[PDB]
């Protein structure tokens, strides 16, 4: 029961790593190719950094 | 002072341009329009301190030239046989 | 003062609203050179003339003549056709517009600044010194960009 | 260095000016193909880029001496070894 | 003075061209960076400055770095068209200039310097190189605007185009962020770095390896010049550390992947800027420029347009010491002692800790751990079963190239107190 459960556990940990996964390529696909898109995310950012200084 | 507001208002009107324009050239024209709304605060800003702000945009006005030479013979050269100019026909690489 | 001076600022943000706004390519430039004469306008207004000459001669009359031959080289007014719109993107780039609006006029409220300075109408004959003097450095640096611009144009063409 | 009225003037001017070009034209009532003319457009540009800083100098010249001079003759060199090259690359 | 070597030599070489076969000109161009870079050497804590230009350490050592990006990426481009030799020498007197001057405006024009001929170096023709360089150019510029219009606030609140100007409320720190993401696109910080994968993995690979050292290497060394807030440093450093390794764990492509990777190590490297330490600084951005021109002129060696991972594996059959320093350089690149790459992650973590900036360091310390994952994925795959993979084995140029630039990493991971000692001042 509890070597099972352990290798359940390692599983789960395993889940963590496919977190990061997810999470990478969700922020890789954040990178479409199209320039617009690019442009935008830009302004933003500089909306985002301007925001935080002063 | 009253010419700083509208040298901000102008800079904003650019990024209105590139973030709208579907076009590289109008893009490209947007982001002139940008720089010269800075080169308006430089002479305001001139005012104020004492004239190296006026050199200071011609040399600034010079900078623009080159890279318009430049950006505009890019331009010309990516789509030359190529149709239409729309920036996003262009997606090949992605993230 | 604010007679002529609303006037102008008004054609100001009129003409850049229209460059940004145009959906022909030429007649959007063409508003731009508005803009710069305009701006040239301003300039004198500014005490700065002969920056105000160069606006119209290097500005005006040059650089967007480039874009003018360029535009009608290809194809003006008519590469916007298209209609890959993104319209939820017109609004959230005007949001955004509106927002680097925003933060620049913060930045410049509350500033108590003497607009008072002798700057001598911005001429040439005042400007030379600075420019081949303590300006030289930047000057040659300039010189430099503007060749190397010119070899990479050159070079970016180039058929064969 | 100009009273400032004399810009006023000017505008007025071109005014006059083209209030008759109107009147003139109510009288009026009654491959490859970028390359060269572009080279030469963007040559245009830069020699106005060029004469737009010698201007300066040509007035005040002589107060700026043979180290000005140095300057715009550098300069001047400078650019030219541009022009020179899209020279001998060829414009046609 | 270098400044005079890169002058001459880019001057004279754009008419000489006319009157050189292009490989003469390569040995030009190669002579006249080799030139510069010794006289830099010569002069090392000489503090020689001019009129807005100003030669002093941080100068001294990132264009020694700049220089040397510049050296090995003429070295692998026997394509004959001179101006692709000539363009990299104006590329790399204006990255000088953009490391030697506090001036704004003056830095704005070694900006424009560099970065327009870079543009150019982004065609090997090929239609995702066309690409490449239309989106490095249209965001270039825009990023310009912004700097440009952070130089006229910055003489806005202050009545100077000097940095070091002593900066009043509001309008100061508006100023600042606004050259903030100029600068920052230029090193590719987040989120300032979306041009980076698509311009890497678009563009001729030995012209990625001179950008991604050393514009990366000129950017940092203009960074320094600024007077970077905690606040913006921390959005920065958080957001380039995070997208670059995460983002770096989804890129099946060598090239992409080593872009994000250069993302989150721009991440880490902008930690040394919370003291400004500039000596930490500069030994990271050794390290860096070491094992990253190492692994791209690895990865030139495989394919130019483009290169997916699997051509990777094998290599250490094929040729062993490219294989070793291919591994050593992954593992500098991850930081793992005793390897010169832990001790240039340290010192900027160091300073980072110094400062206090605690939670930032830590988050930057876990999602560095995350990146062993992909650092791996490349140096151990130099050991696996070889798909059929294109290699053309180098010349001993290259090949001593590689192996002896691997061969300083573990040497200065041994002893850090051979080169430590002086990247500061020159002492
Ligand atoms: C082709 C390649 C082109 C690359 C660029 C080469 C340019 C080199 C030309 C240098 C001349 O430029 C000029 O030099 C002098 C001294 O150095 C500067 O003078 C300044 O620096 C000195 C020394 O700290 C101060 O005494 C002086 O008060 C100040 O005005 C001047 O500001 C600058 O504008």
């Amino acid at each position: 029961a509890l070597f099972y459960g352990d290798r359940g556990l390692l599983s789960g940990y395993f889940g963590l790593g496919g977190a990061a996964r997810s999470l990478g390529q969700g922020l890789a696909r954040l990178q479409t190719g199209y320039l617009r898109v690019y442009a935008l995310l830009f302004v933003l950012g500089a909306l985002l950094l301007l925001g935080v200084m002063r | 002072m009253s010419y700083l507001l509208t040298s901000a208002l102008l800079f904003a009107l650019g990024v209105y341009g590139v973030l709208t324009r579907r076009t590289a050239i109008l893009v490209f024209l947007s982001i002139e329009l940008m720089l010269n709304a800075a080169n308006l605060s430089l002479v305001g800003f001139a005012r104020a301190y004492g004239l190296d702000g006026q050199v200071a945009a011609l040399m600034v006005i010079a900078v623009a030239a080159a890279e318009v030479a430049v950006g505009l013979g890019l331009i010309v050269a990516i789509f030359r046989h190529r149709e239409s100019t729309a920036v996003d026909d262009l997606s090949e690489l992605r993230g | 003062m604010s007679l002529l001076e609303g006037l102008a600022l008004f054609l100001l943000l009129l003409s850049g609203v229209l460059v940004v706004t145009l959906r022909n390519a030429i007649h959007a430039a063409l508003a731009l050179i508005l803009n710069f004469l305009v701006l040239a306008g301003v300039y004198v207004a500014l005490d700065a003339r002969f920056l105000g000459f160069i606006q119209v001669i290097v500005y005006a009359g040059a650089i967007v003549v480039l874009f003018l031959f360029v535009i009608m080289l290809l194809f003006a007014a008519q590469g916007e056709i298209g209609f890959d719109p993104l319209v939820r993107s017109r609004p959230l780039a005007a949001l955004l517009a509106l927002g680097v609006a925003g933060i620049l006029a913060a930045g410049l409220w509350g500033l108590d600044l003497a607009f008072t300075q002798d700057l001598k109408g911005g001429l040439p004959q005042a400007l030379g010194p600075l420019l081949y003097g303590d300006w030289l450095f930047v000057l040659l640096a300039v010189g430099f960009l503007l060749m190397a611009a010119t070899v990479v144009a050159v070079a970016l063409v180039e058929p064969g | 260095m100009a009273p400032i009225q004399e810009y006023v003037g000017t505008l007025i001017y071109v005014g006059v000016a083209l209030f008759i070009g109107v009147a003139a034209l109510l009288v009026g009532a009654l491959k490859r193909f970028p390359v060269h003319f572009y080279v030469v457009a963007m040559l245009f540009i830069l020699f106005d880029v060029e004469v737009a800083f010698l201007w300066p100098y040509a007035v005040s010249a002589g107060g700026l001496g043979l180290y000005g001079f140095l300057g715009v003759l550098a300069f001047t060199l400078l650019l030219f070894v541009g022009f020179l090259y899209e020279w001998w690359k060829g414009v046609m | 003075m270098t400044l005079a070597i890169l002058a001459v030599f880019s001057v004279a070489l754009t008419l000489l061209g006319f009157v050189l076969p292009p490989q003469g000109v390569k040995r030009a161009t190669l002579l006249g960076l080799a030139l510069a870079l010794a006289s830099l050497l010569l002069t090392w804590g000489k503090p020689f400055a001019f009129g807005p230009y100003a030669v002093d350490g941080v100068s001294q050592v990132f264009t020694l770095l700049a220089l040397l990006g510049a050296l090995w990426t003429v070295g692998l481009v026997r394509s004959g068209r001179f101006e692709f030799y000539l363009l990299v020498l104006y590329a790399a007197l204006g990255m000088h200039l953009l490391a030697s001057t506090r001036h704004l405006l003056l830095m704005l024009v070694a900006l424009e310097a560099l970065s327009l001929p870079l543009y150019a170096l982004a065609t090997w023709r090929r239609g995702q190189g066309l690409e490449a360089a239309l989106k490095y150019f249209l965001l270039g510029a825009l990023a310009a605007a912004f700097f440009l219009y952070g130089a006229a606030l910055f003489y806005g609140a202050t009545g100077s185009l000097v940095l070091g100007a002593p900066g009043e409320g509001p309008l100061y720190a508006l100023a600042l962020g606004l050259l903030l993401v100029g600068l920052g696109f230029k090193a590719a910080l987040a989120p300032f770095h979306f041009w980076t994968p698509d311009v890497y993995q678009g563009s001729p690979t030995p012209v990625v390896l001179f950008m991604a050292t050393s514009v990366k290497a000129a950017a940092f060394a203009a960074l320094l010049r600024v007077a970077a807030p905690p606040e913006a440093l921390a959005l920065l450093v958080a957001l380039s550390v995070v997208v670059g390794n995460l983002a770096a764990l989804a890129q099946k492509e060598a090239k992409r992947l080593l872009a994000y990777s250069s993302i989150a190590h721009a991440g880490y490297m902008a930690l040394a800027l919370y003291t400004g330490n500039a000596q930490a600084l500069g030994f990271y951005l050794l390290t860096y420029v070491l094992a990253t021109g190492l692994a791209f002129a690895v990865l030139s060696q495989i394919s130019p347009d483009r290169v997916p991972l699997e051509a990777l594996r094998g290599l250490y059959r094929k040729d062993p010491l490219l294989g070793l320093a291919f591994l050593v350089a992954m593992l500098s690149l991850l930081g793992l002692p005793p390897l010169a790459g832990f001790w240039g992650k340290y010192l900027a973590f160091a300073e980072a800790a110094r400062a206090g900036a605690w939670g930032v360091l830590v988050l930057a310390l876990v999602t560095s751990a995350v990146s062993a994952y992909y650092y791996l994925g490349l140096g151990l795959a130099v050991f696996a079963r070889p798909e059929e993979t294109p290699f053309r084995p180098g010349p001993p140029w290259a090949r001593a190239a590689v192996v002896a630039a691997g061969v300083l990493l573990l040497a200065l991971g041994l002893l850090p107190g051979l080169v430590l000692p002086a990247l500061a001042a020159g002492g």
